[PDB]
């Protein structure tokens, strides 16, 4: 938004196996004013 | 004491007393239900 | 006298539990408080 890259993250402990039912807000971590154009991404997977 | 303050571009006039409201690590200043400035965090010592 | 005592003894029940009545004073208080809050909230408006 307005040329800023905002990061919101949260590390919720897991009670169960996958996607437990519950609510948890995502507190912002770092705001970075880059101001570029973003349309695509690709996650990186570690290879050992 | 009744003084005028300017906190990171937030200005106003009033008295400043020690509070007990616990801000989140990122929240800067607090507002009321009627949406008026009520509590601010000191930018230097992170005091509320 | 017994009928009146029995009738007056049920006043403290039907006044609150049945709702119905006793809402006009609450409506007055709520309306005045809401008008005050709406008047105060208008200060944050831009009006262009
Ligand atoms: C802004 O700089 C001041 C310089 O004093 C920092 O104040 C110090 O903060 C540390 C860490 O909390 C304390 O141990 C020192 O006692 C403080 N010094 C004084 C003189 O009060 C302050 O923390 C800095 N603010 C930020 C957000 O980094
Ligand atoms: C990138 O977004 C900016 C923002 O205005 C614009 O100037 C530019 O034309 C956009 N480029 C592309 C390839 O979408």
């Amino acid at each position: 938004i307005d040329g800023y890259f905002k990061i919101y993250s949260k590390h919720t402990p897991i009670i169960g196996r996958d996607f437990p039912q519950g609510f948890s807000a995502l507190e912002p971590l770092v705001d970075l004013p880059i101001g570029i154009n973003i349309t695509r991404f690709q996650t990186l997977l570690a290879l050992n | 004491k009744c003084v005028n303050f300017n906190f990171n571009g937030l200005t106003g006039t009033g008295v400043l007393t020690k509070s007990n409201k616990k801000f989140l690590p990122f929240q800067q200043f607090g507002r009321d239900i009627v949406d008026t400035t009520d509590a601010v965090r000191d930018p230097q010592t992170l005091e509320i | 006298a017994n009928q009146f005592n029995s009738a007056i003894g049920k006043i403290q029940d039907s006044l609150f539990s049945t709702a119905s009545a006793l809402g006009k004073l609450q409506d007055v208080v709520n309306h005045n408080a809401q008008a005050l809050n709406t008047l105060v909230k208008q200060l944050s408006s831009k009006f262009g």
